[PDB]
C-alpha cells in the first residue's frame, strides 16, 4: 500500500497499457456491488499484476474507468462513466497518482478516448454520440462533433498526423476524419453494410490502412485509397473488443473478443495463435517493449495473463 | 408546483446519489439497476458462468424508496432488435432480467428506449414481462420529438444532411412510438417520455402528441441557453412547449452532467418551477373542472331516471346560465305585454321540468325586471323534487305559482300558454329527449306561444386522442358485449386530446314544431377536411341553443358561453382507431333512432375507410321515453 494506494482492486479489469520503459498501467472498474467505480494501478513489475501490494503506485477514481491512454510516460487520460474526460498526471518519485483536470463536458459515459500524435490534444467518443478534440495543455475541448446517429463506439487517432483519427459508432458508420476539412468527417466501408463496427487499428508503418472489427466477430482490413475493404474473416464467434498490432517491423494482430478469447493474426489475418487463457471478457493487450514475442492480456475475470507469442 | 426527477447514467453510491438529488430538490431518480457497461452473457460458456452479485443489493434502500423515489432504466447495451441471432438472444434475456428486477423492486416506472424504427422483438419481449403477472409499474418509452439521424451536424462530406422537404419523415418518431404500442395492444403501462433537442421540430411534429399519453418530458442540460447573469434560461419556443405540457401535468427529467456548474442543478429546476408559477391561472372553468379532466361519466337521463338532490345542487351552481334564462324571459315579456296592457295583462308561463325551480325565480325575477304580470305552472314528474318546488311554493312562492306533478306528455292543462320554459338539454342537445318531451307538451301552448328554448343543434368535430380511446376500452364489464363500451357516448371534460377538424352541426330541432308530420329521428352526413397526418379515435360532441333572439347557450369552443360548467363535451367513440393522413376527408354518418319505448343515436365513419356502424338498434345504449 504506496500513500494513497487502495487496499484492493475492483475486479473488472478494462485497459493493460505498457510505458516505453516496460511498466505496466491498469484500469480497472466495479461493474457490480454496492460501490460501482474504478481505480489506476502502476506494475513496475509487470508479473506481479493483479496483486495490489505488490503495486509501484496506486488510486481511486470518482467513478468507472470505460477507456485508458498513456500520454507520454507521466500522464493518464481516463474516459468515465460521469461523462468526464480526467487528466491524472504521475508522481515526480512516481509513487502516487493525481488528477491533473477532471472535466464534465460528456453528457453520457465516455466510452472511448485515443491521444493525438503532438501529445497536446486527444479526442473522446461518448454514448452521448459527440465525439470532442481537447487541449491536453489547455484542459478545454477545441471543437466538438455530433456525426453520428448512435452512441459511439471506438475513437482511434493516426499514427502521424495531429488532424486525423477514426470514429465508429452503433450507426453502423465508420468516420475518417480530417479537422482541415471544412466537412470533417467521411463515411467510409466495405463494399456492402454490414454488422457495427465495434473496435479500430490504425497499421504502424502503414499510414494509410487501419483494421475494424464487428460485432459478428469478424476482423476487416481496410485501405482508405481504394475506400474498399482488401481483407476479412472470422476470428472471434462473438463481437470484437479490441484490435493491437505488435511492435514488430511487420506488425502481428491481437484479437479479443467477447468470446473470451484471443487471437494472434499475421498480414493475412491468418491465426497463427489463440488463447483460451481467460474464463471471462478478455478487455486490452499490450506487447512489451522490452520483449516484442510477451504480449499481456487482462479479463472483467481479474486475471493478468502474459502470452509468448510465436 | 412541477413533479421533477433526475436522469443519470453513473451512480457510484446509490446513498450518496439519492442523498444529492434530493438536496438538489428532485422528486426521483431515473437510473440503472444493473452496471449500464456491465454486459453478461447467457448460451456461450465461460462468461455465462460468471460469479455473482449480478448487480447492487435491493437491501441498499427503503422499500419505500424503491416504490416512490427510483425509476429504472434498461441497459444501453441490450439491443433486442439486432440483426446478430447472439446479441438477441442475450439482449432478450437481459431485458426480461433487468425487467424483472425492477418488479422484484417494485419500481412505480421503468425507462425503456425507442431510437429506432424496428423495436418489433422490444415490444414482444416486454409484453411477454407484462402478461407475467398483474401489475401496476407504469414502462416510459425515451422517444425523441427528432429522430438523432435527422438531428446530426452536416459534417460527413460524402453523407450530407439532406434540406428537402420531408413532411411524414420530419414525423418518423411517432409512426415508431405508434407501431411500438400497436404492437402491446395499447397497454396502459406503456406510456411515452419525450425527449427534447436544442432544433425543435415543426409544431405540425409537436401536434402529433397531443393525444398522445405522455407521462414525462426529458430536458437535456444542452437545450438551456445562458442569461445575461449565466443563469441556464430557454428559447421562447422551446418554453411554448414546456408550458402546453403543463397543461398535460407531465413529470419533467433533467439529463446530462451540469454545464451551469457555477450555480447547482437547482438552477435547471428554478426555471421550470418559476416558468410553472409564471403561467398564466386557471379561470373558473379551469378551476371548476380541476379533477374531471379526460374522467369518463354516462350522460345524465332526467327522463327515465329520477334524479338525486345533489344532481340538482350542481344543475342550480352555474348562475350565468339561469341570468341568461332571466334575460330571454325578460326579452319575450316585453314583446308580448305593451306597456299600455301592463296591467290588464298576465302571461302564462309554464316551466316545463322544473327540478327544484332554479327557472321559476328566474322567471320570476324576469317579470319584476319587465314590471310585467306572469302565471307560473311548474310541471316536474321527480316526485322527489316534486317535494321541494312544493316547499317553495307554500314557503315562498305562494299561490302565483301551481305545482303540477305530471309528466308534461300526459298533463291536460287547465288553459293554454303564452310560453314555455325548459332545461332539459344535454351535451349533445337533444339526447335528454327535450324533442319528444317538448312535441308532448305543445298541445297546450297557444298557436301565438312561444318556447323558450326556441331552437338547439347538435355539432360534431373528429378527435384523436389514445389516451381515451383505451379508457373506453377498459369500460368492459361481465354479462355485456365485450365491446358496447365503444357503442356509448360518455359526458367528459376532453384534454389529453386533438381536434382534427372544425365542428359541423349535426342535428337541430325547433319547438314550437310546425311540421304537419313531425319526425325527431336524423340521419346527417358530415365530411371533416383533416390537414395532418393522425388517427381517429372517435367525435366530440357540443351544442349550441337559442334561448330567445341574440341569448344564447354554448358548449361549442368557438362560440362557448363564457364561464359555464353546466355542461362538459360528450364523446362518440369508436371500435377500431382509423390513421387518416393530411388531405384526407373523414366522412362519418350519425342517425337519431326511435321506437314507441327508446332513442338511441348510431353511428359509421364511411371514410376514409368504412367503420362498422356502432351501436345498430341501440342494442349497447338507448335513452328511455
Ligand atoms: C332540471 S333538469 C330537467 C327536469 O325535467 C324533468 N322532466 C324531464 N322530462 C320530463 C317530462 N316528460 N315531464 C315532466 N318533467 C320532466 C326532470 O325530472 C328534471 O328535473
Amino acid at each position: 500500500l504506496p500513500p494513497n494506494a487502495p487496499a484492493c482492486m475492483e475486479r473488472q479489469l478494462e485497459a493493460a497499457r505498457y510505458r516505453s520503459d516496460g511498466a505496466l498501467l491498469l484500469g480497472a472498474s466495479s461493474l457490480s456491488g454496492r460501490c460501482w467505480a474504478g481505480s489506476l494501478w502502476l506494475f513496475k513489475d509487470p508479473c506481479a499484476a493483479p496483486n495490489e501490494g505488490f503495486c509501484s503506485a496506486g488510486v481511486q477514481t470518482e467513478a468507472g474507468v470505460a477507456d485508458l491512454t498513456w500520454v507520454g510516460e507521466r500522464g493518464i487520460l481516463v474516459a468515465s462513466d460521469s461523462g468526464a474526460v480526467e487528466l491524472w498526471e504521475l508522481d515526480e518519485n512516481e509513487t502516487l497518482i493525481v488528477s491533473k483536470f477532471c472535466k464534465y463536458e460528456h453528457d453520457d459515459i465516455v466510452s472511448t478516448v485515443s491521444v493525438l500524435s503532438s501529445g497536446t490534444q486527444a479526442v473522446s467518443g461518448s454514448k452521448d454520440i459527440c465525439i470532442k478534440v481537447w487541449d491536453l495543455a489547455q484542459q478545454v475541448v477545441l471543437s466538438s462533433y455530433r456525426a453520428h446517429a448512435a452512441q459511439v463506439t471506438c475513437v482511434a487517432a493516426s499514427p502521424h498526423k495531429d488532424s486525423v483519427f477514426l470514429s465508429c459508432s452503433e450507426d453502423n458508420r465508420i468516420l475518417l476524419w480530417d479537422t482541415r476539412c471544412p466537412k470533417p468527417a467521411s463515411q467510409i466501408g466495405c463494399s456492402a453494410p454490414g454488422y457495427l463496427p465495434t473496435s479500430l487499428a490504425w497499421h504502424p508503418q502503414q499510414s494509410e490502412v487501419f483494421v475494424f472489427g464487428d460485432e459478428n466477430g469478424t476482423v476487416s482490413l481496410v485501405d482508405t485509397k481504394s475506400t474498399s475493404c482488401v481483407l476479412s474473416s472470422a476470428v472471434h464467434s462473438q463481437c470484437v473488443t479490441g484490435l493491437v498490432f505488435s511492435p514488430h517491423s511487420v506488425p502481428f494482430l491481437a484479437s479479443l473478443s467477447e468470446d473470451c478469447s484471443l487471437a494472434v493474426l499475421d498480414s493475412s489475418l491468418s491465426e497463427l495463435f489463440r488463447s483460451q487463457a481467460h474464463r471471462d471478457f478478455v478487455r486490452d493487450a499490450t506487447w512489451s517493449p522490452l520483449n516484442h514475442s510477451l504480449l499481456t492480456t487482462v479479463g472483467w475475470d481479474h486475471q493478468v495473463v502474459h502470452h509468448v507469442v510465436p | 408546483r412541477v413533479s421533477s426527477g433526475r436522469d443519470l447514467n453513473c451512480v457510484p453510491e446509490i446513498a450518496d446519489t439519492l442523498g444529492a438529488v434530493a438536496k438538489q430538490g428532485f422528486d426521483f431518480l431515473c437510473m440503472p439497476v444493473f452496471h449500464p457497461r456491465f454486459k453478461r452473457e447467457f448460451i456461450q460458456e465461460p462468461a455465462k458462468n460468471r460469479p455473482g452479485p449480478q448487480t447492487r443489493s435491493d437491501l441498499l434502500l427503503s422499500g419505500r424508496d424503491w416504490n416512490t423515489l427510483i425509476v429504472g432504466k434498461l441497459s444501453p447495451w441490450i439491443r433486442p432488435d439486432s440483426k446478430v441471432e447472439k446479441i438477441r438472444r442475450n439482449s432478450e434475456a437481459a431485458m426480461l432480467q433487468e425487467l424483472n428486477f425492477g418488479a422484484y423492486l417494485g419500481l412505480p416506472a421503468f425507462l425503456l428506449p425507442l431510437n429506432q424504427e424496428d423495436n418489433t422483438n422490444l415490444a414482444r419481449v416486454l409484453t411477454n414481462h407484462i402478461h407475467t403477472g398483474h401489475h401496476s409499474s407504469m414502462f416510459w418509452m425515451r422517444v425523441p420529438l427528432v429522430a438523432p439521424e435527422d438531428l446530426r451536424d452536416d459534417i460527413i462530406e460524402n453523407a450530407p444532411t439532406t434540406h428537402t422537404e420531408e413532411y411524414s419523415g420530419e414525423e418518423k418518431t411517432w409512426m415508431w412510438w405508434h407501431n411500438f404500442r400497436t404492437l402491446c395492444d395499447y397497454s396502459k403501462r406503456i406510456a411515452v417520455a419525450l425527449e427534447i433537442g436544442a432544433d425543435l421540430p415543426s409544431n405540425h411534429v409537436i401536434d402529433r402528441w397531443l393525444g398522445e399519453p405522455i407521462k414525462a418530458a426529458i430536458l437535456p442540460t444542452s437545450i438551456f441557453l445562458t442569461n445575461k447573469k449565466g443563469f441556464p434560461v430557454l428559447s421562447k419556443m422551446h418554453q411554448r412547449l414546456i408550458f402546453r405540457l403543463l397543461k398535460l401535468e407531465v413529470q419533467f427529467i433533467i439529463t446530462g452532467t451540469n454545464h451551469h456548474s457555477e450555480k447547482e442543478f437547482c438552477s435547471y429546476l428554478q426555471y421550470l418551477e418559476y416558468l410553472s408559477q409564471n403561467r398564466p391561472p386557471p379561470n373558473a372553468y379551469e378551476l371548476f373542472a380541476k379533477g374531471y379532466e379526460d374522467y369518463l361519466q354516462s350522460p345524465l337521463q332526467p327522463l327515465m331516471d329520477n334524479l338525486e338532490s345533489q344532481t340538482y345542487e350542481v344543475f342550480e351552481k352555474d348562475p350565468i346560465k339561469y341570468s341568461q334564462y332571466q334575460q330571454a324571459i325578460y326579452k319575450c315579456l316585453l314583446d308580448r305585454v305593451p306597456e299600455e296592457e301592463k296591467d290588464t295583462n298576465v302571461q302564462v308561463l309554464m316551466v316545463l321540468g322544473a327540478g327544484r325551480g332554479p327557472l321559476v325565480n328566474a322567471s320570476l325575477r324576469a317579470a319584476k325586471q319587465a314590471d310585467r304580470r306572469i302565471k307560473l305552472y311548474a310541471v316536474e314528474k321527480n316526485p322527489n323534487a316534486v317535494v321541494t318546488l312544493e316547499n317553495w311554493q307554500f314557503e315562498e312562492w305562494g299561490s302565483q305559482v301551481t305545482v303540477v306533478s305530471s309528466d308534461m306528455r300526459e298533463w291536460v292543462a287547465p288553459e293554454k300558454a303564452d310560453i314555455i320554459v325548459s332545461e332539459l338539454l344535454g351535451s349533445f342537445a337533444d339526447n335528454e329527449l327535450s324533442p319528444e318531451c317538448l312535441d308532448g307538451a305543445q298541445h297546450f301552448l297557444k298557436d301565438d306561444g312561444v318556447s323558450i328554448p326556441g331552437e338547439y343543434t347538435s355539432f360534431l368535430a373528429p378527435i384523436s386522442s389514445s389516451k381515451l380511446y383505451n379508457e373506453v376500452r377498459a369500460c368492459r364489464e361481465k354479462d355485456r358485449d365485450p365491446e358496447a363500451q365503444f357503442e356509448m357516448p360518455y359526458v367528459v371534460r376532453l384534454h389529453n386530446f386533438h381536434q382534427l377538424s372544425a365542428p359541423q352541426p349535426c342535428f337541430t330541432f325547433s319547438h314550437p314544431n310546425r311540421d304537419p308530420m313531425i319526425d325527431n329521428n336524423r340521419y346527417c352526413t358530415l365530411e371533416f377536411p383533416v390537414e395532418v397526418n393522425t388517427v381517429l379515435h372517435g367525435f366530440a360532441g357540443y351544442f349550441e341553443t337559442v334561448l330567445y333572439q341574440d341569448i344564447t347557450l354554448s358548449i361549442r369552443p368557438e362560440t362557448h358561453s363564457p364561464g359555464m360548467f353546466s355542461w362538459f363535451p360528450i364523446l362518440f367513440p369508436i371500435k377500431q382507431p382509423i390513421t387518416v393522413r393530411e388531405g384526407q376527408t373523414i366522412c362519418v354518418r350519425f342517425w337519431r333512432c326511435s321506437n314507441s319505448k327508446k332513442v338511441w343515436y348510431e353511428w359509421a365513419v364511411t371514410a376514409p375507410v368504412c367503420s362498422a356502424i356502432h351501436n345498430p338498434t341501440g342494442r349497447s345504449y338507448t335513452i328511455g321515453l
